[PDB]
């Protein structure tokens, strides 16, 4: 397992940097870090490792709100309540929020825009190979 | 047709409009009959839990009097079926169901939407 | 498929991601996790092959709705509900939560999405073939 | 006829799958399935035959709506009712789930889309021919 | 579901149309309890600070007698949870809570929407 | 960073620009700062590298509501409110601030098409390189 | 620093080119024009300096409502409000002002037309450059 106060750090920094994670239970948050430490790699960074993967993870939970309640989540992913109202009590509409263009799905979240800058800037978004002899 | 469509998404309906915080009871009275000379009490309550959501509050005035009453309107389920004088207990307060209205098209109603009035004046 | 703890693991890993699987039989898990290793190849992954397999199977349950049937449902799996309401005390309105218009059918839930990148972290989507002898 | 448990491993296969058909009467089940056996080969899965089967009948039973019930559906599937209301007790409207962009048939339902990727992963989506002699 | 959703959001409608310049004030009176022959005084007061808004004024009229007084309606937040026999101090004037109707369809309700009439006649 | 009184300069900074972020508390807007410093570059400005950084931490912080989470908020991050409305007392409705078909996103706030034109006069946006050796 | 007779004369024009801006504070302009003299330049114009420094710092100050409230200005940046109204008093809607079709940035409102319009009358917009030996 990757060092384990580097994952308590990386996840004490989403919490900060996210507030209303405070009140998630801290396992599913530690399933969701070790399963996003997949995607990124060690030496690319070697410094903002724990941002990097902070923002990685908090990507990918808020992607298409994949991260829901406990039990009080419906089964119910593809569907969502575009508005709902009370007879005489109250109403109120929803919709989309970054209306994506590209189809990348790094460019579709604010979080996956910052983690693409901060990978162009440390390493870059370049693959240039040759075959070997 | 399908009624059974209509049954599911009145479920999912009223589970969406509910808290599971309130503290709601139903209590059935039933089964009386007076003695040879004339006078008895029926010994028997049949209070079970519900929850369902509720609607349009309103004021209750009858001469001035301050006394400080309200009625409500509801929306339940099709479990543990409303008859037409039970007692619906909620947070304390008791209400007389002086209407059902069951909303229907057919037998073994979807749903209901009872009117209430709070018990004494 | 080659031994019950991997099945197990994969199911658990699963309920993990979706804590709303918890309360559903595990009957259905084990049936949708049995279908979904049919796709998924152990040689490219040999670290990862649980959480692979975990995140298909869900993209799979939950391209359209498959895992919708519960013990009582109707033929309701070529139309969708687009609104319901009772006359004069409450109505809701429904949508599609992710418009697919590449194409591509594997870009059309969040996990989805994240195996796409997953294998392309392990091993590239490219497919790159001569003809031999 | 194809293999009697096969097809009865077939049937209840697509049935685990799907439980709302289990109220259905098996023998239409066993209509659709000696119907779908006509279109897939044999030697090109030879070990998820049971799988692949179950999959092309559960589309070809939902392509369209083409599986209805017994009787108490009218004859009119030429026609479909968009939305519908009592005077003073409910409403309802609804939509299409899918809207294919490439007229294929086969990226028309879920089931055909997962039948098309195992297909594609068992044997592959090639016709390459040359006149024999 | 998530009514601390609809809480928010209530709050800062409330806080949108409302003035932080008008004197606005809560009175709550309550235990009492007669002497041995039947005469007292509860001696409490009970105000505390609120801000809200009104809408809909509505003149008095009795028979013509030009007494010229006037009538509102409320709009409030969820704190200070109000009574159905409350007092209300508006810029010098006192109104009694006649009608609470708070809006709302689970408990601790989300906002208030009170009719205040002005005391006295 | 370095030191704290470029960190103090940089806070004053930003809450001498936008007044609300006064009643933030200040610990927040650290967090904010000390990873918003991670992409800005000292040798480029050498002068203005606290208004830089200030310009980037608020830019960063507002592209699409992150700092919109205080104390209490819930998961609706992935979807955002249109209209809402008592059913007899007010309405309000919505909308988004900027349109940003450019998708450079730096052109998503004020604050980062700022930034971007302090980078244009101090080092232009070009990058020009050639193979060494 | 520029001169102080410079920084009031600059402040001064802008107040009264805009008399609407007469009863904000007087350091929160400081601030502003100190931020938006790292802008302009001085062989360019070298006699209406001050003119060009005023007209650039309001273009900064009301590029998307950058300059806000002191206190009355809710937390809210990346959210608009298109229409509000009360039950039964009033009722407004509103709109946007330019709706530019170049993203440029400099036309998107009118002192930065002006500002432009005065840079190509003075010195120009155009850049010339050859390689030095």
């Amino acid at each position: 397992i990757m060092n384990q106060e580097t994952l308590i750090a990386a996840v004490e920094q989403m919490r900060k940097l996210v507030p209303a994670l405070r009140k998630v239970p801290d396992e599913t948050l530690y399933a969701w870090v070790e399963m996003a430490e997949l995607f990124v790699c060690q030496k690319t960074f070697k410094d903002a490792y724990v941002k990097a993967i902070a923002l990685y993870a908090l990507h990918l939970a808020f992607l298409d709100g994949a991260l829901k309640g406990e039990d009080e989540d419906l089964e119910s992913y593809s569907r969502r309540v575009t508005s709902f109202s009370l007879s005489g009590e109250f109403s109120q509409t929803f919709g989309e929020v970054t209306k994506n263009q590209s189809g990348n799905m790094m460019l579709s979240t604010p979080w996956g825009k910052m983690f693409e800058q901060l990978k162009a800037r440390r390493r870059g978004r370049f693959a240039l190979m040759t075959g070997l002899r | 047709m399908n009624y059974s469509q209509i049954e599911r998404m009145a479920r999912k309906g009223v589970a969406f409009f509910t808290d599971p915080s309130r503290p709601m009871n139903l209590i059935k009275q039933g089964e009386y009959g007076y003695d040879e000379n004339g006078f008895e009490i029926p010994p028997m309550e049949q209070v079970i839990p519900i929850s369902g959501a509720t609607r349009r509050p309103n004021a209750r005035e009858i001469d001035g009097e301050t006394i400080r009453a309200s009625d409500i309107l509801g929306i339940f389920n099709n479990d543990h079926e409303i008859n037409e004088g039970d007692y619906i207990e909620i947070d304390g307060i008791r209400h007389v169901v002086v209407d059902a209205r069951p909303v229907q098209a057919s037998l073994e109603p979807v749903a209901y939407r009872p009117v209430l009035r709070r018990v004494s004046v």
